[PDB]
């Protein structure tokens, strides 16, 4: 249920994103849709981790870029429009009428959780956030995520040179 | 004392000679600190002066108004 | 940009327009204006006597007043 | 003792005249006073001991600051 | 005036009270009216915010209440430098004429209730240089003020009298009365 | 069938961020906010198709890194104009 | 799935919100009041008895001033910040180690890292929508500090999480039973300190918040309702940090009194701090934020990898 | 100090995790035969369904 | 996280009622041409700065970063210990190194 | 003189122990049992689950009277 309040949420967020034209006001709609995708996200996952990986990556760390550059940008203030919350609000109460009146199990994801697996499952009882982010830190895959940070060091070098200071 | 002690008797006098609990209680509402002080005068309007040297300079004397106000 | 450290602003003594030009944190320019306390002081003087006019610099530069006095 | 950079006259006293010390004893008392904030504690114990002074509250209008007999007021006329 | 009322007339008055209108109102709703008036006063002398407005000598008294002699962080009063955060402006010292666009510009944006007290001589009157060529005669003829406070620095107890007086002013707003009769 | 009912909205909110990403309507800031909502939409379709298998999720943090440092290129290009092209640049409809 | 579960969440959520906001109007009063005490005066006093309803007589007056607004015409976006600032002041707080259980946050410092990084968020939107160039400069230097310490913050508690060896908040319990944190984490315990007066603007790191250098920062248009919802958003900030400093350093004591008496107390601390410290400059809390705190955070971080990778051998 | 209550705390989380391994098969063996019977049901529900 | 965001809500909620109500609550005076305008201090009235522009993309770089230190707590007890060791030190001293190198130059 | 400040401190030191000592009492009258279940590790909810299913309060006992004289 609350995934197709997700849904609904995401779709009326996207077509307010498509309609709106002021920058800052598209980085809150952008900013306002990270945390719908993080939360549903979440929904298929095991655990929060990689929601919360999103969360700080995307919103907290990233977009505020996009925020300070977007706020320096527009000079002028939101011209707020009735008719626009209007419509945003009647196709929220429509789709989530319509998600009312529609079966929850069969729309629902076939992704596992940690509860949707076997009772019988041994790897599911040991330690939360355990066994997915193990490949991170073992032998062969321990060269991607050493790339990864000397990624982001050559990436910081690349945007120094660009930007020329 | 070293401690200290021996002021909580002193608010204990303090409030016995305020008139009991309550008067204590409205002279600590009315006026903003509770203090102990010899009667020096008391006006033709009703007012009252405390002095006592044992507070430092600029509060060692008070007035408490008359009780019609 | 162009700032106004203004009267109102508590660093400034109060009538001090501080128009200060700013690239950044950096201070790249900074005019300041006076003349929001200016009294008149001068012409007022010719008009009164010297012990008239003797009040006048307790209210100069006023915290310091007895040197003031001392040098009128 | 620090030496001094400029020689200090009679008549004059010198503040910021200190020569920088050297020696590894003041090294690493001003590397600790620097790594462990001790004269932030200092300055800290010197606010804190002021909670515990008198406050000087003259509580107005039922005790009134001191004045002068030369008091200058209202004007009025005798 | 009135003589102050001798201890045996006083004796025989009754107490006052914390209430300027009384509680001997007919109506409910009136009542009701004038005891809502009577607590929104009370927060609003409870703490009322002056402005860091200091143009001359007469702030130097003005940070006088801030020091711990007289303390006027125990009265509601606290110096805020925003204006629109600060309930009053004192003017204290002297408005000129390149100060008063400044000053009515941060008057105005000062959000209402605005109480405007004057201190000292050059803010009301215009004082010691009252026939100069370049001194508004008196701060009255731009800013509304609602207590004048008279010496030429106050003494800080005459100024914290001048705050006192305020409070009875906002202690004796009505409001609410003034709606229910209007 | 089972594209219709599971992740088809992905795809309908990649093709609209597409779309507004290519649209004349919008401006170079524009383009660059709906960049970063399909860098959303494919973080949404990528951890779908990644969580069919069990413990094989890391890779997330690893596309994460890949469009960040993108998404932080672009902006440094494009600010890179300032001292240029002017403040104006922002506004611009077309390139 | 079991009802009284949701019951009983709920009711203690809100009794958690409600206890806290009217502990945000105390700590006004004893911020008031022992702030006075730094110096030589007395604090607040004269309004009801001994001055205790003293933040009463803000929250009537705060309430009904004239809710002015920085521009007449579109002014919207100048409301959704002090929403989001005490939303989030009041969110973060269900990350508080509870023994009785409210809400099972097993990574509760993500959590907190998460409202952190949106203070960036409803900082930069008061800074922006209030119009004016004070306005714009207080909330670019109050992003410019907070994620400079967002960094270090992240660093310092990622330090901390593997001495418990996960990210559950109550594991800070179990690891504290014989001896507290304050005794080997000492510098950090400085450190950390430093941080938590970093995110929420207090008195040392106040470029951003100050009355000196600007008026006030972000602040400067906000009245009347709007300041309310900052100022108790910004006190319930220093509520959680005076609280996430008991957890981690002194022992969590969740159900013992001496735990909320170490809370007032680490509260009094951040009010002592308040009346003693200048003020740093941008220059040098640009050094301290991202080259010593940066590189104590590194070196200190391997120091506790080393003494893991020790103990793991010895256990 | 602090290595003395790392070892306190990890006698503790393994007397838990034997207990846990204890309590394990016989919930095991439960969940087998609910499971099985339930398989059965479905297979019957589904071949009543789709006749 | 359902009970998160039904907490949520609740706290948005009651902000934004508590909002509506100071707003009903807040005396209306007449609206004015000067108090509308923004404050510059005084007498009434910034471009791009790109130090604070690579401030935050070092924010986001460390960020990035941190956002790889973050899982290696829970993986200590699940992998090989050599393995570990070498990713974690080697992760932890070019980080330094780095960022020792960008202060020198 | 200095003792005024903690009227401004205890009271901070008794709200804020609300929150969690009337839950102790709360807890302890609509459930019976003073903590609620523990979710963090999986065999917790497992067994709490397994609770529920057995009973409608998951914190009612199933103790030795319910296994059957053999
Ligand atoms: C719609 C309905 C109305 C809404 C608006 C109400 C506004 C109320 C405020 C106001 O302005 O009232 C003025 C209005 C006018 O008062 P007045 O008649 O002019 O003055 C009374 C006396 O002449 C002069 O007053 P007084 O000298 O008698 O002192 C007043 C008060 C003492 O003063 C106070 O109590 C002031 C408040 C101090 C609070 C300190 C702790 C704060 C903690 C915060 C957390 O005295 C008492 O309460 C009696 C003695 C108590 C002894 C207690 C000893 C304990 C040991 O007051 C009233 O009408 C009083 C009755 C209504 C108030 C509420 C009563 C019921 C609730 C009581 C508290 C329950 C908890
Ligand atoms: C039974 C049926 C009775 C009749 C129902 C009739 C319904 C249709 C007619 C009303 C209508 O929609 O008028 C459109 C009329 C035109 O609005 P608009 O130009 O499309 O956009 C609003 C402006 O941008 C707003 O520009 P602004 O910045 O001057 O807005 C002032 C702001 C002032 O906002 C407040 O005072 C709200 C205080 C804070 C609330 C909590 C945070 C949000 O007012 C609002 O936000 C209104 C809500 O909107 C309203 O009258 C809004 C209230 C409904
Ligand atoms: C749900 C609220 C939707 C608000 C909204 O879309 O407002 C329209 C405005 C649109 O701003 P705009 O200035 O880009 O308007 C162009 C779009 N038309 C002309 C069709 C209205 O958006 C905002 O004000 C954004 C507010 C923050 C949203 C998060
Ligand atoms: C609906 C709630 C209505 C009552 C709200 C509380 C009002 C308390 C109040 O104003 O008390 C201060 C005022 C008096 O305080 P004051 O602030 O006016 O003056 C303090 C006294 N001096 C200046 C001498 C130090 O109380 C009253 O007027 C009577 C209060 C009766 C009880 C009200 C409820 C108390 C809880
Ligand atoms: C902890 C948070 C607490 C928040 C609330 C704190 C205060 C609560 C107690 C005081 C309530 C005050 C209510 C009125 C506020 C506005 C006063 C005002 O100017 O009203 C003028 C208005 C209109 O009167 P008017 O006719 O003078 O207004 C015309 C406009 N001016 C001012 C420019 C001339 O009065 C009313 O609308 C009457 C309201 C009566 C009911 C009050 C509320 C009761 C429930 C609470
Ligand atoms: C507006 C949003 C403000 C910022 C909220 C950040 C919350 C942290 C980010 C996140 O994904 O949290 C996962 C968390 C879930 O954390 P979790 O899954 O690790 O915790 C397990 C859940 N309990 C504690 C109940 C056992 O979800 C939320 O915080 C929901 C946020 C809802 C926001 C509603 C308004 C939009
Ligand atoms: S009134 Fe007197 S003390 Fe005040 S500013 Fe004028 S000259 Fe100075």
């Amino acid at each position: 249920m609350i995934q197709l309040m997700l849904y609904s949420l995401i779709i009326t967020t996207s077509i307010i994103f498509l309609n709106m034209i002021h920058p800052l006001a598209l980085g809150l709609t952008l900013l306002i849709q990270t945390i719908f995708v993080c939360l549903l996200t979440g929904l298929m996952t095991k655990s929060f981790w990689y929601s919360y990986i999103l969360f700080l990556i995307f919103l907290g760390g990233m977009l505020v870029l996009f925020i300070y550059v977007t706020s320096l940008a527009s000079n002028e203030m939101f011209n707020l429009s009735m008719k626009l919350t209007l419509f945003s609000s009647l196709i929220l109460i429509f789709m989530l009428i319509l998600s009312f009146i529609m079966d929850k199990t069969s729309s629902s994801l076939f992704l596992m959780n940690n509860d949707m697996q076997s009772i019988i499952n041994m790897n599911s009882y040991f330690m939360e956030n355990s066994l997915s982010l193990n490949k991170l830190y073992n032998f062969p895959t321990n060269f991607i995520t050493i790339l990864l940070m000397n990624y982001l060091l050559i990436t910081l070098i690349v945007i120094v040179k660009i930007t020329k200071l | 004392k070293f401690l200290g002690i021996n002021r909580l008797t002193k608010l204990f006098q303090m409030v016995r000679e305020a008139g009991g609990l309550k008067q204590a209680y409205l002279k600590l509402y009315r006026n903003d600190d509770l203090k102990i002080g010899t009667l020096v005068g008391i006006d033709k309007y009703g007012n009252k002066y405390f002095e006592n040297p044992y507070y430092f300079y600029g509060r060692n004397r008070w007035i408490e108004f008359a009780p019609h106000v | 940009l162009t700032l106004n450290f203004g009267p109102q602003h508590p660093a400034a003594h109060g009538v001090l327009r501080l128009v200060l030009e700013l690239d950044g944190e950096t201070v790249m320019r900074a005019d300041p204006h006076i003349g929001l306390l200016h009294r008149g002081t001068e012409k007022l003087i010719e008009y009164k006597t010297y012990t008239q006019a003797l009040p006048y610099f307790d209210r100069l530069d006023y915290v310091s007043m007895m040197c003031n006095e001392q040098c009128y | 003792e620090p030496k001094d950079i400029v020689e200090v006259p009679k008549g004059y006293v010198y503040v910021n005249n200190k020569e920088l010390s050297m020696e590894f004893a003041d090294i690493t008392d001003r590397a600790a006073s620097t790594m462990f904030f001790g004269e932030l504690l200092r300055g800290f114990a010197v606010t804190l001991a002021h909670i515990f002074k008198e406050p000087a509250t003259i509580n107005y209008p039922f005790e009134k600051g001191p004045l002068s007999p030369r008091f200058r007021g209202e004007h009025a006329l005798r | 005036q009135q003589t102050l009322p001798v201890a045996e007339v006083a004796q025989n008055l009754p107490k006052k009270g914390y209430s300027p209108f009384g509680t001997k109102q007919s109506s409910v709703a009136e009542w009701s009216l004038a005891r809502l008036d009577d607590l929104l006063n009370w927060g609003r002398k409870g703490s009322i915010w002056p402005l860091t407005f200091g143009l001359a000598c007469c702030a130097v008294e003005m940070m006088h209440i801030a020091a711990p002699r007289y303390d006027m962080d125990r009265y509601g009063v606290v110096f805020r430098a925003s204006p629109r955060q600060a309930d009053v402006i004192i003017v204290a010292g002297t408005l000129t004429n390149k100060m008063a666009p400044a000053l009515r510009k941060v008057y105005d944006q000062m959000p209402e209730p605005r109480w405007v007290i004057s201190m000292g001589s050059c803010a009301n009157g215009g004082g010691y240089y009252h026939y100069s060529y370049s001194v508004v005669r008196g701060c009255d003829r731009i800013i509304p003020v609602d207590i004048y406070v008279p010496g030429c620095p106050p003494t800080a107890e005459a100024l914290m009298y001048g705050v006192l007086q305020l409070q009875k002013k906002v202690k004796r707003m009505k409001t609410l009365q003034m709606w229910y009769r209007k | 069938m089972i594209m219709i009912l599971y992740w088809s909205l992905p795809m309908i909110l990649f093709i609209l961020g597409l779309f507004c990403f290519v649209s004349n309507r919008k401006h170079l800031l524009s383009m660059l906010l709906s960049l970063e909502f399909i860098v959303l939409m494919l973080f949404f379709m990528l951890f779908i198709y990644l969580n069919m298998l069990n413990y094989e999720s890391y890779f997330s943090m690893m596309f994460l890194t890949f469009s960040v440092c993108e998404g932080a290129l672009g902006l440094s290009i494009l600010v890179s104009m300032i001292r240029t092209h002017g403040n104006d640049y922002f506004q611009s409809f077309s390139i | 799935m079991f009802y009284m579960e949701f019951i009983l969440s709920l009711i203690g959520s809100l009794l958690l919100i409600i206890c806290v906001l009217v502990s945000v109007a105390f700590l006004t009063l004893l911020e008031r009041k022992v702030l006075g005490y730094i110096q030589i005066r007395k604090g607040p006093n004269k309004v009801g008895l001994m001055g205790i309803p003293q933040p009463f007589c803000d929250a009537i007056k705060l309430f009904t001033k004239e809710q002015t607004y920085p521009l007449l015409s579109n002014y919207l976006s100048y409301y959704i910040s002090p929403i989001f600032s005490l939303f989030l002041s009041l969110f973060v707080w269900m990350c508080m180690p509870f023994f009785v259980k409210l809400y099972s946050f097993n990574l509760g410092g993500l959590f907190f890292l998460c409202c952190t990084s949106l203070g960036v968020y409803t900082v930069m939107v008061a800074g922006w929508s209030s119009n004016s160039n004070y306005a714009l400069l207080g909330g670019l230097r109050a992003v410019a500090q907070t994620i400079s310490y967002e960094v270090s913050l992240a660093l310092i508690l990622l330090s901390f999480i593997f001495l418990i060896g996960s990210y559950n908040m109550i594991y800070f319990f179990f690891y504290q039973v014989y001896m507290w944190f304050l005794i080997i984490l000492f510098p950090m315990a400085l450190v950390w300190v430093s941080i938590s007066l970093a995110e929420t603007n207090r008195t040392p790191f106040d470029f951003a918040e100050g009355e000196s250098e600007l008026v006030s920062g972000f602040n400067v248009e906000y009245s009347s309702g709007g300041f309310a919802l900052i100022f108790m958003a910004e006190y319930a900030s220093i509520l959680f940090m005076s609280m996430l400093f008991c957890v981690i350093f002194l022992g969590c004591d969740v159900f013992n009194l001496l735990f909320y008496m170490k809370l007032t107390f680490i509260s009094f601390v951040f009010i002592w701090v308040r009346g003693t410290l200048p003020r740093f400059r941008y220059d040098k809390l640009m050094y301290l934020a991202w080259k010593c705190f940066l590189s104590f955070s590194l070196n200190y971080l391997l120091f506790f990898i080393g003494f893991k990778i020790l103990l793991f051998s010895l256990l | 100090i602090y290595y003395l209550t790392a070892k306190k705390v990890k006698r503790d989380e393994i007397e838990m995790r034997s207990a846990q391994n204890v309590i394990f098969p016989i919930l095991v063996a439960e969940r087998d035969r609910e499971f099985l019977r339930q398989l059965r049901r479905n297979r019957d529900e589904e071949a009543e369904l789709m006749k | 996280m359902f009970s998160i965001i039904f907490i949520a809500l609740l706290i948005l909620l009651i902000t934004t009622i508590v909002m509506f109500l100071a707003s009903i609550l807040s005396k209306k005076a007449l609206i004015d041409r000067e108090k509308s305008s923004p404050f510059e201090c005084g007498f009434d009235p910034l471009p791009f700065s790109l130090r604070f522009f690579l401030i935050t993309i070092i924010f986001l770089i460390f960020d990035v970063e941190i956002a790889l230190i973050l899982p290696m707590i829970i993986i200590m007890k699940y992998s090989n210990i050599m393995i570990w060791t070498i990713t974690s030190i080697i992760f932890i001293l070019i980080l330094l190194i780095g960022l020792y190198h960008e202060w020198n130059q | 003189m200095w003792f005024e400040i903690l009227p401004g401190a205890v009271i901070i030191t008794t709200l804020l122990s609300v929150p969690i000592y009337a839950m102790y009492g709360l807890d302890k009258l609509m459930i019976g049992n003073a903590f609620r279940r523990n979710m963090d590790e999986r065999f917790s909810r497992v067994m709490y689950q397994r609770d529920f299913r057995l009973t409608d309060n998951p914190y009612k006992m199933n103790g030795l009277e319910q296994i059957p004289d053999e």
